[PDB]
RNA sequence: GCCUAAAAGCAGCCAUCAAUUGAGAAAGCGUUAAAGCUCAACAAAUUCACCAACAUAAUCCCAAAAACUAAUAACAAACUC
C-alpha cells in the first residue's frame, strides 16, 4: 500500500510516497479457474451484510468503497457488496472504519438507534402517516432486492417489503 | 471466456506499419522527443526552424508503435514511447544546428534517440554534437596514427636543436 | 488510437416527389348518412394489415389499439412535415383516412330516444400495424430521435422502429415462446380446457393467445 | 493543465521538473510536466521559468517549484500519481500566494 | 541480436572491447607493417 | 488582453464599427489605430481588402501585423466580376486560367500561413482552386481568347434578367 | 460565395473544396455583429454505460409484527371416511 506523507521543515514542503508491505491472496483458493474473486472464492449468494471479516477486504479505512477495476468484481458482485457495506455501516458493525474527528467526538447527540438490513439512508425517508389498507398497503422495504438470489436454507423467499 | 477472437489488420494499421518501417530504415538520426503541448503558431514555427534544417517531426500512435519496436532491434526505447511522442527524422544527422534550436524552448525535453543504430540520451546527442565532423576525424586519425613516427624524428632531431638553442640563448645573454 | 470505420452510403434509395406526407381530411368527400354501430372488433386482437413493410425502412409501430382522428393525423403531419428532411427523407401513411363515424348525444339528454347524430369519424388501429412509414438516405438514430414524440403523442403505447429492430424483437418473442421454461400454458390450457377455463375465458382468447386484453397488448406475455 | 490555467498562476517564478527518461517510474512526473508546461499554463503568466532537466542516472524522479512568496515546494515523485502531484501542487499554490 | 545498453558519462568506465582488440592488432605487428598500413591508409584517405 | 482578426480595407480604416466598439472595449483607441493603419497600407490600392491580427497587450498597447489580401478578392479580380456567385455550382460567375491562379498562389505565398508552413506552390494552387470553386467560378485548363467575353455576354445577359426576377419578386412579396 | 445595418461555423440560400500524422466552410451554447465555451480528428488512456423514475380531500392512521432451524408442512367445510 502507498501512503503521501508531508514534511515541512522552514517554508519548505516535502511530498513524499511510501510503499508498505501488503498481504496477498490466500494460496489454494476452491475455484482457481474462476475469472471473479467472490465467483471463483464460491462465495457468491453466500454473504450478507454481517460477514465483516468479507466486506472490510475492500474498502476505504474512511468507510469508502474501492473501485471496480481495481478489485476485479463482477459488475453484479460489485453492486451486491457495495449495498452490503451501506447496510452494515447503517446497521453499525465496522465501528474503526470512520475518520477521526477530535473535534467533533466530544459534543455527543442522541444516542444511536439500533437498526439491521437498512436499505435507504435515515435522513432520506418520510414517515409513512396514512399506511394503507389492506388493498392498498404501503409495505416498508427491509433489506435489498439484490440480495434476492442468495441460498435459503429454509425454502421461504425473503421478505423484502415489510 | 470463450477463445481469442483473432482480430484482423486493417488497411490503417498497415499503412502505419509500412511507415515507421519505412522511417527506421531509411533515415539515420532518429531522436525521440517529448510531445509537449504547445500552441500551433508555436509548433508551426518550429516545424518551420526544422524544414530550414531539412528535418522532419513525426508522431506515431503508441497502440502501432511499441509492439513494432518491441519487435524490431529498438526494444531499448520502450521507456522513451510511454507518454507523448514527437519522432525527430532526418537524413544527415547534424545534431549541432538541432540542440541549438531545441535550447531556444526551455521546457520541451529531448528524451534520446539513435544516431546511426547507436541509442544515445540527451548527454549522448551533447557529445555528439560538440564532436567534430566526420571528414575531420578521419583526417585526425592519421596524423595520431603516424604521431609516433613525427615524435621519433623529433626527438632524434632535437640533439642538434639542443645545442642550437643553447648557442641563440648565449648570444641573446649579450 | 481508434480504428477508422466506413460509413453506410445510399445511392440505391430514390427520394420520390412530394416526399412530405399529404393531407388528410377531417370528414370523407362522401359522407356516411346511416349510422353505423362501434364494432370494438375493430380494435380488438391482433393487426392483420398493414404488418410489414412496403417501400420505407423506418415506421411507428403501434403496440396497442386505439382511435386515430383528425387532431392526431394533424399533429403527425405536421410534426413529421416540419422534422424531417424534404431532401433526403421521405415519409407515406399507412393508415386510411377517418372514415368509421362516431355518433354524439347533447348535454342533458336522457338515456333512449334513438341513436345520436354523427360528430366526428376515426380510424380503427390494432395491435402491431404501422402507423407511418419513412425513407431515404438517412439513418435510423436521427428518425428514431424525432419519430418519438409522434409516437408518445399517439394514443395507444407506440414506437420508432425499423426493419431491423422489427424482426429482432420478433426473433427475441420467437426465442422466449420456444424456451419459456414452466410447461403450463396460456395457449394450452385454453385450448385443452383444462380446469374447465372456458367459462371464465373468452372465444376470442384461444386465438390470441393471453396476450391480448381488450384493447390492451402485452408483449412479454409469451 | 485546465485546473492549473483556473488557478491564476501568475504567482509562481521557477519551476523546474528534474526526471530520466530511461527509468521505469517517470510516467507519473512526465506527464506532470506536460500539464504544467501547457499553452494555457504559459499564457496565463509569461513570467515563469519552466526547465526539464533530464538525466540518465540520476534516478530519482522530483519537482521543484520556487515562487515569489520565498516559498519552495519539493516533491520526489517515485510513486505518486500525477493526479495526485496536479492536486497537491494546486491546494499549495491556492494556499500560499 | 540486439541493440546495446546507452551509458551516460555519470559512472562511464566501460569501453566496447573493438577499440582494444584494434589496439593489440596494431600492437602485434611491425615497423614494416606499420609503413604499409599509413601509406595505405594515406592513399586511401 | 489578446489577439483580433479584421479583414480591413487599404486605405479606407474608418474609426467605427465593426472595428470601433472591439477596440474601445479591448481599451486601444481608434483613432491611434486608424492611423496607423492608414500609414502602413498608403502603399496599397485603397479599396482592396485584407486580413490583419491587431495584438492588444494588457498596458492597452497595440501591434499590427498585415499579409496579404483576400483571395476571394484576387479570384474576383483576376475574373473580372464585381460579386459572387449566389448558386455555387448550378451557376457560374467568372473564368480564371490556371496562368492567373498559379500568379495569384505565387502572390499569396509570402504571408503568415504559408510562411509558417513550409509549404510547395502545389498546395497552395489546390487551396486557390478550392476557394474559386467555393465562389462559383470555373477553371479552363487552356481557354482565353475571345470566348471569355462570349461567356462574359452570357453572364451579363444572366445578371440582368435576375436583377429583373428578384425585383419582380420584390414587388410581388410586398402587394402579397 | 449571395442577402442583410451587421450574417465571421452557426435569420437564411448555394457549394461543402484545400495543408498538415491529425481539425465539419461546422453538430450544440454565446455576441447586434465579433469574441468566447464546447463537440467531433490525431497524438493519452482505455470499469460498465440504448429506453426506462409522475401531487393531492375533507370526524381519526389503521390488526400487532416479522428478510433464514429444513414446507408438495401443518391448520382449515353442510365434502368424504
Ligand atoms: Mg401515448
Ligand atoms: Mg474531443
Ligand atoms: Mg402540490
Ligand atoms: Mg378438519
Ligand atoms: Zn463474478
Amino acid at each position: 500500500f502507498r501512503e503521501v506523507v508531508e514534511i515541512l521543515d522552514g517554508k519548505t514542503t516535502i511530498i513524499e510516497g511510501r510503499i508498505t508491505e501488503t498481504p496477498q491472496e490466500s494460496p489454494n483458493p476452491p475455484n482457481p479457474t474462476g475469472q471473479c474473486p467472490i465467483c471463483r472464492w464460491n462465495l457468491k449468494h453466500k454473504y450478507n451484510y454481517e460477514d465483516v471479516l468479507l466486506l472490510s477486504q475492500f474498502i476505504r479505512p474512511h468507510g469508502g468503497m474501492l473501485p471496480r477495476r481495481i478489485t476485479g468484481l463482477c459488475q453484479e458482485e460489485h453492486l451486491k457488496i457495495e449495498e452490503c457495506v451501506k447496510m452494515a455501516h447503517r446497521a453499525g458493525l465496522l465501528p474503526n472504519h470512520r475518520p477521526k474527528l477530535p473535534e467533533g467526538f466530544v459534543p455527543k447527540s442522541k444516542p444511536r438507534l439500533n437498526r439491521y438490513l437498512t436499505r435507504w439512508s435515515p435522513r432520506s425517508v418520510k414517515p409513512i402517516y396514512n399506511k394503507g389498507h389492506r388493498w392498498n398497503k404501503v409495505r416498508m422495504p427491509v433489506g435489498s432486492p439484490l440480495l434476492k438470489d442468495n441460498v435459503s436454507y429454509s425454502g421461504r423467499p425473503l421478505l423484502l417489503y415489510h | 471466456p470463450p477463445p481469442t477472437p483473432p482480430q484482423e489488420e486493417t488497411g490503417l494499421v498497415r499503412l502505419l506499419r509500412r511507415e515507421i518501417a519505412a522511417v527506421f530504415r531509411d533515415n539515420r538520426m532518429i531522436a525521440v522527443c517529448q510531445h509537449v503541448a504547445l500552441s500551433a503558431e508555436d509548433k508551426l514555427l518550429l516545424r518551420h526552424q526544422l524544414r530550414k534544417h531539412k528535418i522532419l517531426m513525426k508522431i506515431f500512435p503508441n497502440q502501432v508503435l511499441k509492439p513494432f519496436l518491441e519487435e524490431s532491434k529498438y526494444q531499448n526505447l520502450l521507456p522513451l514511447f510511454v507518454g507523448h511522442n514527437l519522432l525527430l527524422v532526418s537524413e544527415e544527422p547534424k545534431v549541432k544546428e538541432m540542440v541549438r534550436i531545441l535550447k531556444g524552448i526551455p521546457f520541451l525535453p529531448l528524451l534520446g534517440g539513435c544516431i546511426d543504430d547507436t541509442i544515445l540520451s540527451r548527454q549522448g546527442f551533447i557529445n555528439y554534437s560538440k564532436l567534430p565532423s566526420l571528414a575531420l576525424v578521419q583526417g585526425e586519425l592519421v596524423g595520431g596514427l603516424t604521431f609516433l613516427t613525427a615524435q621519433t624524428y623529433s626527438m632524434l632531431q632535437h640533439q642538434p636543436r639542443q645545442l642550437t638553442a643553447l648557442l641563440d640563448q648565449y648570444v641573446k645573454q649579450q | 488510437f481508434k480504428t477508422l470505420l466506413p460509413v453506410p452510403t445510399f445511392e440505391d434509395v430514390a427520394i420520390p416527389e412530394k416526399p412530405k406526407l399529404r393531407f388528410v381530411e377531417r370528414v370523407p368527400l362522401v359522407p356516411k348518412v346511416r349510422r353505423e354501430r362501434k364494432n370494438l372488433s375493430d380494435i380488438r386482437g391482433p393487426s392483420t394489415e398493414a404488418t410489414e413493410f412496403t417501400e420505407g425502412r423506418f415506421a411507428i409501430l403501434a403496440l396497442g389499439g386505439g382511435y386515430l382522428h383528425w387532431g392526431h393525423f394533424e399533429m403527425m403531419r405536421l410534426t413529421i412535415n416540419r422534422s424531417m428532411d424534404p431532401k433526403n427523407m421521405f415519409a407515406l401513411w399507412r393508415v386510411p383516412a377517418p372514415f368509421k363515424p362516431i355518433t354524439r348525444k347533447g348535454m342533458g339528454q336522457r338515456m333512449g330516444g334513438g341513436k345520436g347524430a354523427i360528430d366526428h369519424y376515426v380510424t380503427p388501429v390494432k395491435a402491431g400495424r404501422l402507423i407511418v412509414e419513412m425513407g431515404g438516405r438517412c439513418e435510423f438514430k436521427e428518425v428514431q430521435g424525432f419519430l418519438d414524440l409522434v409516437a408518445h403523442k399517439l394514443p395507444f403505447p407506440a414506437k420508432a422502429v425499423s426493419r431491423e429492430t422489427l424482426e429482432k424483437m420478433r426473433k427475441d418473442q420467437e426465442e422466449r415462446e420456444r424456451n419459456n421454461q414452466n410447461p403450463w400454458t396460456f395457449e394450452r390450457i385454453a385450448t385443452a380446457n383444462m380446469l374447465g377455463i372456458r367459462k371464465v375465458l373468452s372465444p376470442y382468447d384461444l386465438t390470441h393467445k393471453g396476450r391480448y386484453w381488450g384493447k390492451f397488448y402485452t408483449p412479454e406475455r409469451v | 493543465a485546465a485546473a492549473l490555467a483556473r488557478l491564476g498562476l501568475r504567482a509562481v517564478k521557477q519551476v523546474r521538473v528534474q526526471f530520466c527518461p530511461f527509468e521505469k517510474n517517470v510516467e507519473s512526473t512526465r506527464t506532470f510536466l506536460q500539464a504544467v508546461s501547457s499553452e494555457k499554463v504559459r499564457c496565463t503568466n509569461l513570467n515563469c521559468s519552466v526547465i526539464a532537466d533530464v538525466r540518465h542516472d540520476g534516478s530519482e524522479p522530483c519537482v521543484d517549484v520556487l515562487f515569489g512568496d520565498g516559498h519552495r515546494l519539493i516533491m520526489r515523485g517515485a510513486h505518486l500519481t500525477a493526479q495526485e502531484m496536479l492536486t497537491a501542487f494546486a491546494s499549495h499554490i491556492q494556499a500560499r500566494g | 541480436e540486439a541493440l546495446a545498453g546507452a551509458p551516460l558519462d555519470n559512472a562511464p568506465k566501460e569501453y566496447p572491447p573493438k577499440i582494444q582488440q584494434l589496439v593489440q592488432d596494431i600492437a602485434s605487428l611491425t615497423l614494416l607493417e606499420i609503413s604499409d598500413l599509413n601509406e595505405l591508409l594515406k592513399k586511401t584517405l | 488582453s489578446g489577439m483580433i482578426r479584421a479583414i480591413v480595407r487599404a486605405g479606407q480604416a474608418r474609426p467605427g464599427p465593426p472595428l470601433g466598439p472591439i477596440l474601445g472595449q479591448r481599451g486601444v483607441s481608434i483613432n491611434q489605430f486608424c492611423k496607423e493603419f492608414n500609414e502602413k497600407t498608403k502603399d496599397i490600392k485603397e479599396g482592396i481588402p485584407l486580413p490583419t491580427k491587431i495584438f492588444v497587450k494588457p498596458d492597452r498597447t497595440f501591434e499590427i501585423k498585415i499579409g496579404q489580401p483576400t483571395v476571394s478578392y484576387f479570384l474576383k479580380a483576376a475574373a473580372g466580376i464585381e460579386k459572387g456567385a449566389r448558386h455555387t455550382g448550378k451557376e457560374v460567375a467568372g473564368l480564371v486560367t490556371l496562368k492567373h491562379v498559379y500568379e495569384i498562389a505565387r502572390v499569396k505565398a509570402q504571408d503568415d500561413a504559408f510562411a509558417l508552413q513550409d509549404v510547395p506552390l502545389s498546395s497552395v494552387v489546390r487551396s486557390i482552386i478550392g476557394s474559386a470553386r467555393s465562389l462559383g467560378i470555373r477553371v479552363v485548363k487552356d481557354l482565353s481568347s475571345e470566348e471569355l467575353a462570349a461567356f462574359q455576354k452570357e453572364r451579363a445577359l444572366f445578371l440582368a434578367a435576375q436583377r429583373e426576377a428578384d425585383l419582380a419578386a420584390q414587388a410581388e412579396a410586398a402587394k402579397k
